[PDB]
Protein backbone atom coordinates (compact mmCIF):
# COMPACT_ATOMS: atom_id res chain seq x y z
CA UNK A 1 0.00 0.00 0.00
CA UNK A 2 1.08 3.37 -0.62
CA UNK A 3 0.27 4.59 3.04
CA UNK A 4 2.09 1.99 4.30
CA UNK A 5 5.18 3.00 2.59
CA UNK A 6 4.48 7.35 3.03
CA UNK A 7 3.73 6.27 6.61
CA UNK A 8 7.29 4.16 7.13
CA UNK A 9 9.18 7.50 5.36
CA UNK A 10 7.38 9.88 7.75
CA UNK A 11 8.10 8.04 10.87
CA UNK A 12 11.83 7.28 9.77
CA UNK A 13 12.18 11.18 9.02
CA UNK A 14 10.55 11.92 12.23
CA UNK A 15 13.27 9.63 14.42
CA UNK A 16 15.77 11.53 12.50
CA UNK A 17 14.55 14.82 13.34
CA UNK A 18 13.59 13.93 17.16
CA UNK A 19 16.03 13.99 19.34
CA UNK A 20 17.45 10.41 21.33
CA UNK A 21 18.84 11.78 24.74
CA UNK A 22 17.74 13.19 27.47
CA UNK A 23 19.05 12.86 30.96
CA UNK A 24 17.23 13.44 34.40
CA UNK B 1 4.59 53.88 44.14
CA UNK B 2 1.31 53.17 41.89
CA UNK B 3 1.92 53.70 38.20
CA UNK B 4 3.83 56.48 36.06
CA UNK B 5 0.92 57.72 33.67
CA UNK B 6 2.83 56.19 31.20
CA UNK B 7 2.60 52.73 32.21
CA UNK B 8 1.18 49.50 30.52
CA UNK B 9 0.16 46.59 32.06
CA UNK B 10 0.31 44.17 28.71
CA UNK B 11 -0.51 40.06 29.32
CA UNK B 12 1.77 37.22 28.00
CA UNK B 13 0.00 34.46 26.61
CA UNK B 14 1.17 31.19 25.51
CA UNK B 15 0.28 31.30 22.03
CA UNK B 16 -2.11 33.22 19.79
CA UNK B 17 -5.42 31.91 20.89
CA UNK B 18 -4.56 33.96 24.13
CA UNK B 19 -6.69 31.45 26.23
CA UNK B 20 -3.51 30.80 28.45
CA UNK B 21 -2.19 34.02 30.99
CA UNK B 22 1.43 33.31 31.66
CA UNK B 23 2.26 36.38 33.55
CA UNK B 24 2.16 40.57 33.00
CA UNK B 25 4.68 42.80 32.31
CA UNK B 26 4.41 46.89 32.49
CA UNK B 27 5.97 49.01 29.81
CA UNK B 28 6.70 52.80 29.50
CA UNK B 29 4.97 54.44 26.65
CA UNK B 30 6.87 56.74 24.57
CA UNK B 31 5.56 59.79 22.44
CA UNK B 32 1.66 60.17 23.61
CA UNK B 33 0.74 56.89 23.58
CA UNK B 34 -2.47 56.08 24.69
CA UNK B 35 -2.48 53.55 27.68
CA UNK B 36 -6.69 53.56 26.45
CA UNK B 37 -5.26 53.22 22.96
CA UNK B 38 -3.13 49.85 23.37
CA UNK B 39 -5.85 48.43 25.77
CA UNK B 40 -8.45 48.88 22.90
CA UNK B 41 -6.24 47.66 19.94
CA UNK B 42 -5.38 44.32 21.85
CA UNK B 43 -1.59 44.61 22.08
CA UNK B 44 0.00 41.76 24.06
CA UNK B 45 2.99 39.20 24.54
CA UNK B 46 3.20 35.84 23.09
CA UNK B 47 5.22 32.96 24.10
CA UNK B 48 5.29 31.69 20.54
CA UNK C 1 -0.73 0.52 17.04
CA UNK C 2 -3.68 0.63 14.88
CA UNK C 3 -5.58 3.78 16.57
CA UNK C 4 -1.92 5.53 16.44
CA UNK C 5 -1.85 4.62 12.67
CA UNK C 6 -4.65 5.82 12.08
CA UNK C 7 -4.28 8.97 13.35
CA UNK C 8 -0.82 9.50 11.53
CA UNK C 9 -2.62 8.79 8.12
CA UNK C 10 -5.29 11.29 8.92
CA UNK C 11 -2.08 13.44 10.16
CA UNK C 12 -4.14 14.35 13.71
CA UNK C 13 -1.85 14.60 16.74
CA UNK C 14 -2.27 11.39 18.80
CA UNK C 15 -3.88 11.93 21.68
CA UNK C 16 -1.29 9.78 24.19
CA UNK C 17 1.50 12.20 22.53
CA UNK C 18 -0.41 15.50 23.42
CA UNK C 19 0.65 15.94 26.74
CA UNK C 20 1.97 19.70 27.19
CA UNK C 21 -1.08 22.64 26.17
CA UNK C 22 -0.95 23.69 22.52
CA UNK C 23 -2.99 25.99 20.41
CA UNK C 24 -6.02 23.78 19.31
CA UNK C 25 -6.33 22.78 15.33
CA UNK C 26 -2.56 21.66 15.57
CA UNK C 27 -1.55 19.36 13.45
CA UNK C 28 1.55 16.82 13.76
CA UNK C 29 3.60 17.56 11.52
CA UNK C 30 4.42 20.93 12.96
CA UNK C 31 3.91 19.30 16.93
CA UNK C 32 7.00 16.87 15.76
CA UNK C 33 8.79 20.66 15.25
CA UNK C 34 7.73 21.68 18.41
CA UNK C 35 8.49 18.96 20.52
CA UNK C 36 11.98 18.74 18.83
CA UNK C 37 12.74 22.05 19.83
CA UNK C 38 11.50 21.97 23.15
CA UNK C 39 13.63 18.47 23.77
CA UNK C 40 16.61 20.23 22.55
CA UNK C 41 16.37 23.08 25.08
CA UNK C 42 15.39 20.56 27.72
CA UNK C 43 19.23 18.99 26.84
CA UNK C 44 20.79 22.30 26.72
CA UNK C 45 19.06 22.78 30.26
CA UNK C 46 20.56 19.62 31.94
CA UNK C 47 23.79 19.31 30.21
CA UNK C 48 24.01 22.92 32.05
CA UNK C 49 23.06 21.34 35.03
CA UNK C 50 24.89 18.71 35.16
Amino acid sequence: PAWMRTLHTTASNWLHLIPQTLSH
Amino acid sequence: TEKKASVVTLPVYLNFTRADLIFTVDFEIATKEDPRSFYERGVAVLCT
Amino acid sequence: LRTLINELVKGILPRSWSHYTVPAGMTVIQWVSDFSERIKQLQNISLAAA
